[PDB]
């Protein structure tokens, strides 16, 4: 059981 | 039936991030920035799960970066400040003598970014009170909850003080017994 | 006094039926407006304002983010659904009730019944109120679900009547860590 985070995705 | 919310930001200049996840409004843990941990809402839950606090301090990276850009292309448009809604409840029914605890919401504010302070009878109170981080909403617009256990008594009377960029005045909701 | 500048991102995770039909949403706002949004109902970026049209584009010519972001339901929705389903989607509180009285005006007598139901969760809740076995519908007035923060919620249903001697009032309340609707009563 281990939350998984979304990735941040680097803007233009 | 349900919803799981991962929500985070970053503000400048204050240089204030935030990583939290939410169910269906409620907190089920954050990462504090500062000492790179979990925080869980609840002592229990980190009995159940995991989550690698650095996997939100990357996070909190692009974000800071993405903000610079935003910033720019944008032309450098400030937010416009929305002062928060403020109310003060208790948990249970109040009975003297026995233990309770004050409960300030303060709702539907942006940025991020309040001074929240508990008065008994004027004065100020900084020994019992906890507090949550900016929790998300569905209308981008953030809420928070501040705590003062309290023994309930005639003579005391009770102010939830809130300080926001978009007041003219700060905010004081009363409650006594 | 000086001006602020929010970057705020959201990755949600809508669940139907268990995880039967699961939905993911991202987006992304700057200060009060949203600009870039992944929907998993259109599997690709799309943006909300021109403002965010070339975050879109670009992040739209990365086939590996878009296949990360197509698959979010599984790797990311329903995973963490399970990580946590014993203690939130399971998690019951049953609820406290408890009848008192109360009055409109200071001055005036009482006439105002409050149920006092508190310490429950999930936030469903429903509170009905009963004059001698018959449900009254006109006088209740109440706060609405109020939600503590801390994973319990309560409220107050108030009733505005004049109670007659002899009478006995009903608070009826049914809530999922029930089965039975929970009733408590109060005499004049
Ligand atoms: C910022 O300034 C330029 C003009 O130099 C303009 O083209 C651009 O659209 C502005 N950003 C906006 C309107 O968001
Ligand atoms: C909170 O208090 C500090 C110190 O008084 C002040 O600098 C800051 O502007 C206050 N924040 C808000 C939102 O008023």
């Amino acid at each position: 059981g281990g939350y998984r985070a979304r990735p941040a995705k680097a803007a233009t | 039936e349900h919803v799981i919310i991962q929500a985070e930001f970053y503000l400048n200049p204050d240089q204030s991030g935030e990583f939290m996840f939410d169910f269906d409004g409620d907190e089920i843990f954050h990462v504090d920035m500062a000492k790179k941990e979990t925080v869980w809402r609840l002592e229990e839950f980190g009995r159940f799960a995991s989550f690698e606090a650095q996997g939100a301090l990357a996070n909190i990276a692009v974000d800071k970066a993405n903000l610079e850009i935003m910033t720019k292309r944008s032309n450098y448009t400030p937010i416009t400040n929305v002062p928060p809604e403020v109310t003060v409840l208790t948990n249970s029914p109040v009975e003297l003598r026995e233990p309770n605890v004050l409960i300030c919401f303060i709702d539907k504010f942006t940025p991020p970014v309040v001074n929240v302070t508990w008065l008994r009878n004027g004065k100020p109170v900084t020994t019992g009170v906890s507090e949550t981080v900016f929790l998300p909403r569905e209308d981008h617009l953030f809420r928070k909850f501040h705590y003062l256990p309290f023994l309930p008594s005639t003579e005391d009377v009770y102010d939830c003080r809130v300080e926001h960029w978009g007041l003219d005045e700060p905010l004081l909701k009363h409650w006594e017994f | 006094t000086r001006p602020r500048f929010l970057e705020y991102s959201t990755s949600e995770c809508h669940f139907f039926n268990g995880t039967e039909r699961v939905r993911f949403l991202e987006r992304y706002f700057h200060n009060q407006e949203e600009n870039v949004r992944f929907d998993s109902d259109v599997g690709e970026y799309r943006a909300v304002t021109e403002l965010g049209r070339p975050d879109a584009e670009y992040w739209n010519s990365q086939k590996d983010l878009l296949e990360q972001r197509r698959a979010a339901v599984d790797t990311y929705c329903r995973h963490n659904y399970g990580v946590g389903e014993s203690f939130t989607v399971q998690r019951r509180v049953h609820p406290k009730v408890t009848v008192y009285p109360s009055k409109t005006q200071p001055l005036q007598h009482h006439n105002l019944l409050v149920c006092s139901v508190s310490g429950f969760y999930p936030g469903s809740i429903e509170v009905r109120w009963f004059r001698n076995g018959q449900e009254e519908k006109t006088g209740v007035v109440s706060t609405g679900l109020i939600h503590n923060g801390d994973w319990t919620f309560q409220t107050l249903v108030m009733l505005e009547t004049v109670p007659r001697s002899g009478e006995v009032y009903t608070c009826q309340v049914e809530h999922p860590s029930v089965t039975s609707p929970l009733t408590v009563e109060w005499r004049a």
